[PDB]
């Protein structure tokens, strides 16, 4: 299997992929980004290999209710158009802890939240990404785990040296994962016969000597073909679904730097929206391309995607888990020839290439403004820059060390581990960011005691899961989606508790900060030409309009699949 | 209840929510 694309016309593709990628980001180098750009490079940065990898493994074992994520960006992404980025604009931030300063003011908040999305970077991001591409590579390749994430950083770092560049990715990648998905179902047979023939994908050798495994342990849920599962046994239960994947949503695309900082480029208010309405559009793709491939891949390689023998799948893929994770990797290689092959390397490369660059120069944006410029108020640019770029440096080294954590992580779903770390560590964000935007009385020393607060039972849960990998039913046997809301109504009730008891933060530092005063002028007072059009959120009214319907019918698009897909 | 007729009816359920939503706003 890892023979395949050694054929020289499969990795001409490659090559002259890299060469195109590379003669782009040239020309790039050697405000104005437009919607077309901007959306692509949001779909670019949300959609990395970490969602093909993870997303085909949980449609493998799990089915089709693991891409109904992706579709819930759909509706998140609306809202950082048309409530979140207009704020960031008037405002005139770069950084989210910027704005969080100047929200609430003093150095503590800023320094903790850059902290804490550092954090949620490197362990979700940074770790799931370099370990799907690894997946790839030694899937397709002899090479091992950590060696291919040597070299898929070593061409991330000769890749950066970005929404033009990210356009050309997410182009790249839709058409490729497009013929991947007509290739499959039309060897499958079909969308019938796939259904038909998932309901089969039992694999023969199921005992392990005098142990024999549960029934419903190996066999496919009889509810792999429904998003909405039961709240109490089924895995990913529908109303954790919605409301825990929604807030999870909530903090990644409107409050994570990545996403609204490649937002805020746009050359004025409509292009944003087009931009958001684009990448929507994309993100409505990434079931029919992730998780149905995954999907077909367990179809057509039952015994090696649904082992449940400890023996067997340490064999298949050197790991005592099941397997699961290399859905989509083994129908890319297995069943694609040499050209494909190759095409359908180089989109993975492009996904995780895109967000793996744009959370590097989002990671480095972070540190470089709500840390090192606090540590040294009188730091030049050229050394500001050098300590961004050693910053990543670490970020990159801490994330690599702490991949090993993240093989097993709930019996190797990838995404699972993604997202149950990130509803560990988000919804405290997700809550400040919902709550200041939204209320004025919130204030610096609540809000910063709700994310202590929220942090604190986060890495209490976070440890206990390490610790156990006899875990406490009480407390980690609710599943991370129902964590999540939880975690988010203790910090939401907290800041507010918190914050009604210390200080109103007048109301004369809240102008153009807050939703309620997103519109006065009355001369902001901070609490610490050009730039008039800067903070600009002005639109045309025949491109408000349009930008505006098209937000709905997107939505109604994405309301449709939903409910297609029950 | 083919899943075309799930659909539909979600649509037109959220298509009344939308409604609803540039009402309020156009009154509120
Ligand atoms: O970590 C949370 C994020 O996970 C990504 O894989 C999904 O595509 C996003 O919708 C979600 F917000």
């Amino acid at each position: 299997t890892h023979e395949l694309i050694r054929n020289a016309a499969d990795i001409s593709i490659i090559v002259i992929y890299f060469v195109v990628v590379m003669a782009v980001g040239l020309w790039a180098m050697f405000r104005s980004m437009v919607w077309w750009p901007i959306g692509a490079s949001l779909f670019a940065s949300n959609i990395g290999s970490g969602h093909f990898v993870g997303l085909a493994g949980t449609g493998a074992a799990s089915g089709i209710a693991i891409g109904g994520f992706e579709w819930n960006a759909l509706v998140l992404v609306v809202v950082l158009g048309w409530l979140f980025v207009p704020i960031y604009i008037k405002a005139g931030v770069v950084t989210m802890p910027e704005y969080l300063r100047k929200r609430f003011g003093g150095q503590r908040i800023q320094v903790y939240l850059s902290l804490l999305s550092l954090l949620l970077y490197i362990f979700t991001k940074i770790s799931a990404d370099i370990f799907s591409g690894a997946i790839f590579i030694n899937l397709a390749l002899g090479l091992n785990l950590y060696l291919a994430i040597f070299l898929l950083l070593a061409i991330t770092a000769l890749y950066t040296i970005v929404i033009y560049t990210d356009t050309l990715q997410t182009v790249i990648m839709l058409v490729g994962s497009l013929i991947l998905t007509g290739f499959a179902f039309h060897e499958v047979g079909g969308y019938d016969a796939f259904m038909e023939k998932y309901m089969k994908a039992i694999p023969t050798i199921v005992s392990d000597g005098n142990t024999t495994f549960q029934e419903k342990c190996y066999t496919p849920r009889a509810d792999s073909f429904h998003i909405f599962r039961d709240p109490l046994t089924g895995d990913l239960p529908w109303p954790g679904f919605i409301f825990g994947m929604s807030i999870l949503t909530l903090w990644y695309w409107c409050t994570d730097q990545v996403i609204v900082q490649r937002c805020l480029s746009a050359k004025n208010m409509s292009h944003v929206k087009g931009g958001c309405i684009l990448c929507g559009y994309l993100k409505l793709m990434p079931m029919f391309i992730m998780v149905m491939p995954g999907m077909i891949s367990r179809i057509l390689y039952t015994e090696k995607i649904a082992c449940v023998v400890p023996s067997e799948c340490e064999k298949y893929c050197g790991t005592k888990v099941g397997c699961t994770n290399i859905a989509y990797p083994t129908l890319v290689v297995e069943l694609m020839p040499n050209g494909l092959r190759g095409l359908m390397l180089s989109v993975m490369l492009a996904s995780l290439m895109s967000s793996l660059t744009s959370i590097f120069n989002s990671a480095s944006t972070l540190f470089t403004m709500d840390i090192y410029a606090k540590v040294r108020k009188r730091a030049s640019e050229k050394e500001l820059m050098i300590a961004g770029r050693l910053f990543i440096l670490v970020l990159i080294g801490i994330s690599i060390a702490w991949v090993p954590i993240v093989q097993s992580a709930q019996s190797g779903q990838l995404f699972d581990y993604i997202q149950s770390i990130t509803s560990y560590l988000g919804p405290p964000i997700a809550a400040v960011f919902l709550l200041a935007i939204f209320w004025k009385r919130v204030n610096e020393p609540g809000a910063f005691w709700g994310l202590i607060l929220g942090l604190l039972i986060g890495i209490s849960r976070m440890i206990t899961e390490f610790a156990y990998g006899n875990c406490p039913t009480i407390i980690c046997g609710v599943h991370y989606l129902y964590f999540a809301i939880i975690l988010f109504a203790i910090s939401f009730i907290t800041i507010v508790v918190i914050s009604l008891l210390t200080k109103p933060i007048p109301d004369v530092h809240l102008y153009r900060l807050c939703w309620s005063l997103r519109n006065s002028k009355e001369e902001r007072i901070d609490l610490d030409a050009m730039k008039m059009k800067m903070t600009d959120t002005s639109e045309k009214p025949l491109w408000r309009t349009v930008l505006n319907v098209n937000g709905i019918i997107l939505v109604t698009v994405a309301v449709f699949c939903h409910a297609y897909f029950a | 209840l083919q899943p075309w007729m799930q659909g539909l009816i979600a649509v037109a359920v959220f298509l009344v929510l939308v409604a609803i939503a540039f009402a309020v706003n156009h009154f509120w």
